[PDB]
RNA sequence: CCCCGAGAGGGGGUUUUUUUUUUUUUUUUU
């Protein structure tokens, strides 16, 4: 029971967007040159994410070294000031966060060509400065951009998106208010394909609605890919022209 | 800005023969005759890009040159590195690549040289020659399967570094050349490693003889006991102008350095060269100088 | 609650109740478990302190190689008065800087000297208090190191005056550490003199303890 | 940690067998293992067996005080600590490993978060005293499918468990023993069942990313050998109400969306058979305990 | 320290810095700071925010959040939380800086806590969260500049209800849109390096490695204030220092701090 | 700032403070400014070209009639834009089938009504949703439209910004509907908007107050009785502020519950409190404080000396509370209290009949009369009317507006005429709606 | 396989958290 107009009869949402509109998507490449080999600053809505890619480089411990592939590590730092209400405890060892880090690794292990960087380590540090729904999808886009900036070989883009289901109405790119009022589905689409790297459903969804929700997400993720690709070629032209 | 220069900004996290640019996943060609090189991958006839960069065609070898990436050691490069660790009969030195380079005990010149008789105690006393933290000149002798470099210092030109200061620039700003050691006005000598690692020292007798009992002290941590302030203040100036060239994405050469060094003389205090507007103008003045001197 | 300790029932709530210049005692070498140990007890006005120091080293460090030794100092809360972990870490860092200027590290390659200071009994009888404990810590660590046989450039001692703590060596000619919380303004000269007096007294008693005992 | 060495021959054989519609145990690609459920003497004691996979769950509860934030809700926790008993591959107490945290999170999102257990009915006196239900899963023998086995073990246990009856006199809790009055069952809102899919790439990565026709192989409820050679995992949880409780494809081999939907529909047919199976074994267990109670009273 | 240097490099640097006309490796003067960039008010979710970038790539982000508390039970009205990337929360450097910073910004020491008071019973608790993305030296002064900038661009909710909970006892209610700017005087923390008999403001990475000692001196209301701490910038070359050096450092800060504040006070 | 996107879409920042349980949280949401907001008028020939389908692939219907109610110049044909206050006060008149046919409700208005009164907001939405050929209500999202969206000027109260926002919507609609010769009338009781339009500083906007607008309709005499509106020996005490009662409930000083008032005794009420075993009595007319039967009221315990036999600080009040619980167990003396706040009124559309005692047949102008509600547990209501002779012997529907601290009896207004008393039509209809029984035919959306 | 040496010698192929418009008779068909 929501007293707010999540989806008005006029087809308008609480923030003004319609059912199939992405939030403000602004990417940024090479933001921390003196701190990492690759870096990206993501702004997807009110979401603010710093992503740092450090590597490929020498492992700090020879015990943890693979002679056939690079070691891929991801650490997500959800800051205590990411939400409106400051969290008292840290999230560093939170099981929810360990799953997120693990999830991201399992995604890019099959995209990043780790086999061509044996005996090395790729460390991915992430700092979430502000959070407002669809943080998982934004995490995916931040890593993909930062990895490309580092000149690390990969097969294709991986675009992330979230889709809510308000009763029967699908809502592309959900914010915090919408996620609190409905079940959402997080997608990780590879390139322009229909293949999903990540399918994440944490709340109840009718089996009949799931296929349609996936269809909306994939279409939306393709637009995220285009925006990422667009901003990347723009930065490429501004650098290659000097 | 008498003491500190603080640039401020509000409401924002931050300030905000054609070369074909391609991104990962992008289709480059559909000609199966091509030999796919680095930066690419293929499936039957289709050849895709794995990195973001420019498509390169050399003969029948199609590859995509990345816009960014660490220094890639080629065989025969003149690099400057720091000893990261010492083990068994080799050192591992930090060059600035994906992996540490190796320096076998048999790839260096032991003190006393040709007259020295072989000793089995050398392998147990390697720390008396090169220990952790030491800087040195070295040549990329060979390459491993993955691409790692094997170094050697079997020359008087190569060896432990002293009598100066260290600084580094992106390796992209330093290219291969006939020679990377250069003599500059002010009695100082630069060592421009291809890996981006740069060593600025007081000009030694060897540096002079290059264009014109000591073998026991080739690994001494001791510096020249007599180094004038004029050389020290020259090193600082050469350091700042190199950082200035690097700040403007300007390729560092021996000519660009000396040109910047003399052009920077406009500014009385050397510390004035650390400010942004000074660095940008110095680099800009060099490009425009090459403009009207070239045409 | 905790699976490694017995902390009792969770619904339980702790019991809350309603409403010369210094006297010293020094002892060394009473802990057979380690290489060096010291007992420092001080009684003055409405505050007494009994702390124990223990030095473990030089022992093995299986990581890379170092030409000199590596010192670590850890302060532990005692039974009575507790302190913030941050505050104990801060004093530990302040103490590390001091003894890295005194301990002849060159004599202990690839070795570790781990110094523990137990704030066993700190009674507050007044019917940042950590500043008044600092000079006693330095005294305990100096005694313990000397008792352990660890080489020292000089007997490091200290003093406290109005929230200002300063440790001296070389007959008070030079300073190996300076600490200041609260206090007043332009009172540096007065604090230095008062602390040097405490430093001199502590150093005499320390030497007297290391010799006669 | 301790690794499981897999030869190239074994890797090539098991994968090639899949290319010929063969799996070593003789099952089908869409075939779920036969689930055997055994109840102990005490309520909440349940043993789940899937082929060689053996898991045991124990439900327990004790009087406790609810959190300040939730004065009307009781406490409920699920423990799934691994041990070297299931194999030397598992480190004792390793509760931060990738697979461990995933499994822990799948179960939590399937039972805890989903609200399978009526935590509101665990409250005795609001903001003062409540029941604290605990589900302890013990992994005895590992042959894959630990998630599916655990979800069944937890649910079968919760539905089999009975807590001591309680009469309330203000704040004075009168806990009736099983000797006085009979114990009271728990409140189950729905019955979540997990079905795990394993993905295999018969070709190379290039044909997975840019390949036209999809050829990735997906099998249901993989054994240990099949689990060690897969390229991607999918765990989907449903109930008889035809709703998805949770879906988790945490990375791995990129898979076609329509194929993932097919898996969800295939899993629904399995969870239906499993749910009905659990209910039947619970009825017979109740009939068995009542028949013995009649034979005990008659002989008394 | 952080940076790794050979014995030769350290000897050259030390002799150059210990010289009577002190020669800095970048040519700076013993009181000149390196150029920094500061961004503010970029976190709308927070009451205040700042981001400082050094010349060596050192980056720090500060966030300011508020919470209504009973000042009769909440002694500390300003809590500083430090998080250095790549370091454990219980690391020695982290906790030390955390403990230090909390003393620098105490309620009744270097901060006008009167501006945080709402009523006779309730006041605003200020959470200063520090995030050090990258740093190559002791980041204490870096963090200090960021906290300063953040606290000078912080906006708190405005009270509507009466301010006498003793009698009428009204529940604290605030306006729906208006926010009052937090007028406060944040202190600054300067760090100095001791090389021989010379004292350097804003020690670089290479400079700190060869330094004999260091000083951490706080600054508030146009004067030197506690906490004042001597600090070993490295651990291989730490030596005792003459008292006149300590008095020189305090004097050095006392004359160059207002210049820093002036360049920092620009809105 | 404001950012322009690729779709011609804009985005800004809506930031407000939410006070909850004595807490202060800064809430920030993003605010998108569109360019495809339909006027929803049949006359418009531009909007249907820029409109987009919703989630279910259905374009919104333009319902506002191309030939609305025509009024004497210079009004002519016209649409009506409502203010927040005129909605909250005369929602009954807004549901009257004989007036308000084409009405435009701004988004900012709809939002304010939702926050101030949810049940009225629901009734207003129902009017928009159940639009037919008789009544037509729409919701123009003015805050989302870049053309009409205004932002707070330096040193400007939120109430003045919102009034300026509504006025901007009227200005936009007026200019937008010029080619169709349809003017817009702003119905507002606020003196700020009327003055800003009277001065005619910027644009020409037809502003009329509620009563002033009604007097321009053909059936003014038939609907004037539906307009919401010394008469004492004593004066009721003022209600406590919301901030005070909220702190009172939290500090165990004040208590809320449902009050019962029997028809056998109107001078005594009793509230059911959770902390107390037996219901707390409320003796007196000042102590009841204009409360109705079934109302959720907030009460304050009276001193022990003021109790019935059949303090300064908060500490003493909690002690008084404990002494009250003890006294309830003893059954000798019973604690009394006084209502100081009305949480939720049980007010609704009541059925009653005019009392012949308060109506003068000789009077021709407007006069005050009393109406006897069919609920025997409820007081009588004052009514302003001119047709007092025509409503003399009939079952009428009235709705209570307010009950001022001065007035002895609550004030309300006339709504409908059910018919003559003791008739099958009037009595059955009164019978149903008194027991809350929806008898109206099923809406089009239902069928 | 790669590096090194006028003479098939040597060196390497990397290791738990945005969930709360409160009121007076059973049953069946209407
Ligand atoms: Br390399
Ligand atoms: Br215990
Ligand atoms: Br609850
Ligand atoms: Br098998
Ligand atoms: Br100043
Ligand atoms: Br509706
Ligand atoms: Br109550
Ligand atoms: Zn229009």
């Amino acid at each position: 029971m929501s007293r707010l107009e999540i989806y008005s009869p006029e087809g308008l949402r609480l923030d003004g967007r319609r059912w199939n509109e992405l939030r403000r998507f602004e990417s940024s490449i090479n933001t921390h040159p003196h701190a990492a080999d690759g870096s990206s600053y993501m702004e997807q809505g009110n979401n603010k994410i710093i992503t740092l890619v450090k590597g490929p480089k020498e492992p700090r411990l020879k015990s943890q070294m693979d002679t056939s592939k690079a070691l891929l590590n991801v650490s997500v730092n959800i800051t205590k000031f990411s939400k409106f209400e400051r969290s008292k405890s840290s999230h560093k060892n939170e099981r929810r966060v360990l799953e997120i880090q693990t999830s991201l690794v399992r995604m890019f292990e099959k995209n990043v060509m780790l086999n061509i960087y044996p005996r090395t380590v790729i460390d991915i540090e992430i700092h979430v400065l502000e959070q407002d729904g669809g943080i998982m999808g934004s995490l995916i886009n931040g890593i993909t951009l930062a990895l490309i900036d580092a000149g690390i070989s990969m097969f294709d883009y991986i675009s992330g998106i979230s889709v809510g289901l308000y009763d029967t109405t699908p809502l592309l790119d959900t914010n915090s208010l919408e996620e609190n009022a409905m079940s959402t589905v997080t997608l990780g689409v590879v390139g322009k394909s229909e293949k999903l790297s990540l399918l994440l459903v944490e709340d109840k969804i009718p089996l009949d609605r799931l296929e349609n929700v996936l269809a909306i997400g994939i279409a939306g993720a393709h637009r995220v890919r285009d925006l990422m690709d667009e901003e990347l070629r723009k930065h490429a032209q501004k650098r290659v022209s000097n | 800005s008498e003491v500190i220069t603080i640039t401020k900004r509000n409401g924002a996290f931050q300030n905000s023969s054609d070369s074909q640019i391609v991104t990962p996943g992008e289709l480059v060609t559909d000609d199966p005759i091509w030999m796919r090189g680095h930066g690419t991958y293929f499936l039957d006839n289709m050849t895709y890009s794995s990195v973001a960069g420019t498509v390169s065609r050399v003969n029948r070898l199609l590859s995509v040159i990345p816009l960014k990436g660490r220094y890639a050691p080629e065989t025969g490069d003149h690099v400057v590195g720091r000893i990261a660790e010492v083990g068994n009969k080799r050192w591992k030195v930090d060059i600035g690549g994906k992996q540490h380079a190796v320096l076998m005990l048999g790839s260096v010149n032991l003190p006393g040289g040709i007259l020295r008789r072989k000793s089995e105690s050398d392998e147990l006393q390697m720390r008396s020659f090169l220990k952790e933290g030491d800087l040195l000149n070295a040549e990329v002798q060979s390459l491993f399967q993955d691409g790692s470099a094997s170094l050697h210092t079997r020359s008087l030109k190569y060896g432990k570094l002293r009598n100066g200061m260290f600084c580094q620039v992106p390796s992209s700003l330093i290219v291969r050349a006939k020679n990377h050691t250069h003599n500059l006005p002010g009695n100082i000598t630069v060592v421009l490693g291809v890996n981006g690692y740069i060593w600025l020292r007081k000009t030694s007798q060897m540096d002079l003889a290059r264009d014109t009992e000591s073998s026991w002290q080739i690994y001494s941590d001791e510096n020249d006991p007599s180094i004038s302030n004029n050389i020290r203040q020259a090193i600082c100036r050469y350091a700042n102008v190199i950082k200035a060239l690097a700040f403007c994405e300007i390729g560092i050469t021996q000519q660009r350095i000396v040109s910047a060094y003399e052009a920077s003389m406009v500014y009385s205090n050397v510390g004035e060269l650390i400010e942004k507007n000074v660095m940008e103008s110095i680099g800009s003045d060099i490009l425009t100088a090459e403009k009207m001197r070239g045409n | 609650q905790d699976r490694r300790r017995l902390l009792g029932p969770a619904a339980a709530k702790p019991m809350a109740f309603s409403n010369s210049e210094q006297e010293l005692s020094l002892h060394t070498g009473f802990i057979e478990n380690c290489n060096g140990s010291a007992l420092v007890e001080a009684r003055s006005l409405g505050h007494q302190t009994s702390l124990i120091s223990a030095v473990y080293g030089p022992r093995s460090i299986r990581g890379s190689f170092t030409s000199q030794g590596t010192i670590s100092i850890q302060l532990k809360n005692g039974l009575l008065e507790k302190y913030n972990t941050n505050e104990l870490k801060e004093v530990s860092s302040f103490l590390m800087g001091i003894f890295n200027s005194v301990v002849n590290l060159s004599r202990y390659p690839k070795s570790g000297i781990d110094i523990f200071v137990y704030l066993t009994y700190d009674k507050d009888l007044t019917n940042s208090q950590i500043s008044s404990l600092i000079p006693h810590c330095i005294t305990s660590i100096t005694l313990a190191l000397a008792d352990a046989g660890i080489e020292l450039v000089d007997m490091a001692g200290a003093g406290e005056a109005n929230g200002t703590v300063v440790s001296f060596i070389k007959n008070g000619e030079e300073i190996v550490g300076f600490w200041k919380d609260d206090g007043d303004d332009e009172d540096l000269l007065e604090c230095l003199d008062r602390c040097k007096e405490q430093y001199n007294r502590y150093r005499d008693l320390m030497i007297s303890c290391l010799m006669n005992q | 940690a301790k690794d499981i060495e897999i030869s190239a021959s074994e890797s090539k054989f098991i994968l090639e067998a899949l290319r010929q519609n063969y799996r070593l145990d003789g099952r089908s690609f869409d075939q779920f293992r036969d689930v055997e459920i055994t109840f102990g003497k005490e309520f909440g004691d349940v043993s789940v067996k899937m082929g060689n996979t053996k898991v045991h769950c124990r439900i327990s509860c004790q009087i406790a005080q609810p959190y300040e934030d939730r004065p009307f809700e009781g406490l409920f926790v699920i423990s799934t600590e691994i041990s070297p008993m299931a194999g030397s591959q598992f480190e004792n107490g390793n509760i931060t490993g990738e697979d461990e945290v995933l499994c822990s999170r799948i179960i939590e999102k399937s039972v805890r978060r989903s609200g399978a257990l009526d935590v509101e009915g665990l409250c005795i006196v609001a903001g003062s005293k409540c029941w604290a239900v605990r589900a302890d899963v013990h992994f005895l023998d590992c042959d894959g499918g630990f998630i599916d086995a655990s979800c069944i073990a937890v649910m079968a246990g919760l539905m089999h468990f009975k807590k001591p009856d309680i009469t309330v006199h203000g704040e004075q809790i009168i806990v009736h023993p099983v000797n006085e009055r009979e114990p009271v069952p728990l409140g189950i809102l729905h019955i979540p069942i997990c079905v795990t899919f394993s993905f295999f790439n018969p070709q190379d990565t290039e044909e997975n990313i840019k390949g036209e026709t999809n050829s990735e192989i997906s099998i249901i409820d993989a054994t240990l050998k099949e689990e060690l050679l897969r390229d991607g995992v999918l765990t989907v949880t449903l109930n008889k109400n035809r709703e998805v409780v949770q879906v988790s494809k945490a990375g791995g081999l990129p898979m076609d969306a329509l194929t993932l939907m097919k898996c969800c529909h295939e899993a629904y047919s399995i969870i239906e058979k499993i749910t009905d199976q659990i209910l039947q074994l619970l009825k017979e267990d109740s009939e068995k305990r009542n028949k013995y109670a009649a034979m005990l009273t008659s002989e008394n | 320290g952080h940076m790794s240097l050979s014995v030769a490099e350290k000897s050259y640097l030390y002799d150059s810095l210990a010289s009577t006309p002190s020669i800095r490796p970048d040519g700076r003067l013993p009181h000149q700071f390196r150029p920094i960039e500061i961004f503010t008010d970029f976190l709308p979710s927070s009451n205040g925010s700042s981001r400082i970038i050094a010349s060596d790539g050192s980056e720090c982000i500060v966030s300011i959040k508020s919470k209504v508390v009973d000042h009769h039970v909440e002694n500390e009205l300003l809590q500083v939380d430090v998080d250095i990337a790549g370091q454990r929360d219980d690391a020695l450097v982290v906790e030390t800086i955390t403990s230090l910073l909390n003393k620098v910004l105490k309620s009744g020491s270097g901060v006008d806590s009167s501006k945080l008071q709402l009523t006779k019973k309730y006041s605003f608790k200020i959470f200063v969260d520090v995030l050090v993305i990258s740093s190559h030296s002791h980041p204490i002064s870096l963090i200090s500049f960021a906290i300063y900038s953040a606290l000078n661009s912080t906006y708190l909710p405005k009270l509507i209800s009466a301010f006498d909970d003793l009698e009428v006892e009204e529940l604290p209610t605030f306006h729906d849109y208006d926010m009052v700017k937090l007028d406060i005087n944040p202190p600054l923390v300067f760090i100095l390096a001791v090389v021989g008999n010379n004292m350097l403001l804003d020690p670089a990475a290479n400079e700190s490695e060869v330094a004999n000692n260091g000083l951490i001196i706080s600054w508030s209301n146009g004067k030197i204030t506690s906490p004042i701490r001597s600090v070993a910038l490295n651990d291989s070359n730490v030596k005792s220092f003459k008292p006149h050096l300590l008095k020189q450092g305090l004097a050095m800060v006392e004359k160059y701090a207002p210049d820093v504040v002036r360049s920092l006070e620009n809105l | 700032r404001r950012k322009r996107l690729a779709d011609g879409l804009s985005v800004t920042q809506k930031v407000f403070v939410r006070s909850r349980n004595g807490g202060a949280t800064k809430i920030v949401r993003e605010h998108y400014l569109r360019s495809d907001i339909p006027c929803l008028s049949r006359s418009c020939t531009k909007c249907p070209q820029i409109v987009v389908p919703d989630a279910q692939n259905e374009l919104p219907k333009f319902i506002l009639s191309d030939s609305p109610l025509e009024l004497s110049a210079p009004i002519g044909k016209h649409y009506v834009v409502l203010d927040t206050n005129v909605v909250l006060q005369a929602i009954d008149l807004l549901e009257n089938p004989n007036c308000f046919f084409d009405v435009i409700v701004p988004q900012i208005v709809l939002d304010e009504v939702r926050n101030k009164s949810y049940p009225v907001y629901t009734r207003l939405r129902t009017l928009c949703r159940d639009s037919d050929d008789h009544k037509r209500f729409i919701v123009f999202h003015n805050e989302f439209s870049e053309h009409t969206f205004v932002e707070r000027l330096p040193n400007e109260t939120i109430n003045d910004r919102n009034n300026r926002a509504i006025r901007k919507t009227c200005q936009w609609y007026s200019e937008h509907l010029k080619p169709y010769d349809i003017n817009v009338v702003l119905v507002t009781n606020d003196r700020l908007n009327r003055e800003a339009a009277t001065k005619e500083v910027e644009s020409n906007i037809i502003t009329k107050s509620l009563v002033q607008y009604i007097e321009l309709l053909p059936n003014a005499d038939d609907i004037r009785d539906s307009i919401p509106q010394t008469f004492s020996d004593f004066t009721f005490p003022e209600y406590y502020s919301t901030a005070r009662v909220m702190g009172g409930l939290k500090n165990g000083v004040l208590y809320q519950g449902n009050i019962q008032i029997s028809e056998y005794n109107f001078l005594e009420g009793s509230v059911s409190l959770p902390r107390f075993s037996k219901p707390v009595l409320i003796v007196g007319q000042k102590n009841l404080n204009r409360a109705f039967n079934g109302d959720q009221v907030i009460v304050e315990l009276l001193p022990q000396s003021e109790w019935k036999a059949p303090v300064i600080s908060d500490k003493q009040r909690r002690l008084l509370a404990k002494d009250a619980m003890i006294a309830q167990r003893s059954k000798k003396i019973q604690p009394t209290a006084k209502v100081v706040y009305i949480q939720r009124r049980s007010w609704r559309q009541y059925v009653g009949q005019l009392a012949p005692s308060s109506v003068d047949p000789q009077s021709s102008s407007t006069q005050n009369v009393f109406v006897i509600l069919m609920d025997k547990c409820l007081p009588k209501v004052r009514i302003r009317t001119r047709r007092a002779a025509e409503l003399l012997d009939k079952r009428i529907v009235i709705s209570i507006d307010s009950w001022p601290t001065t007035h002895k009896y609550p004030l309300g207004h006339f709504v409908r005429d059910l018919g003559t008393i003791e008739s099958a039509q009037a009595e059955t209809e009164a019978l149903l709606l008194e027991h809350d029984v929806e008898y109206r035919p099923f809406s089009k959306k239902v069928l």
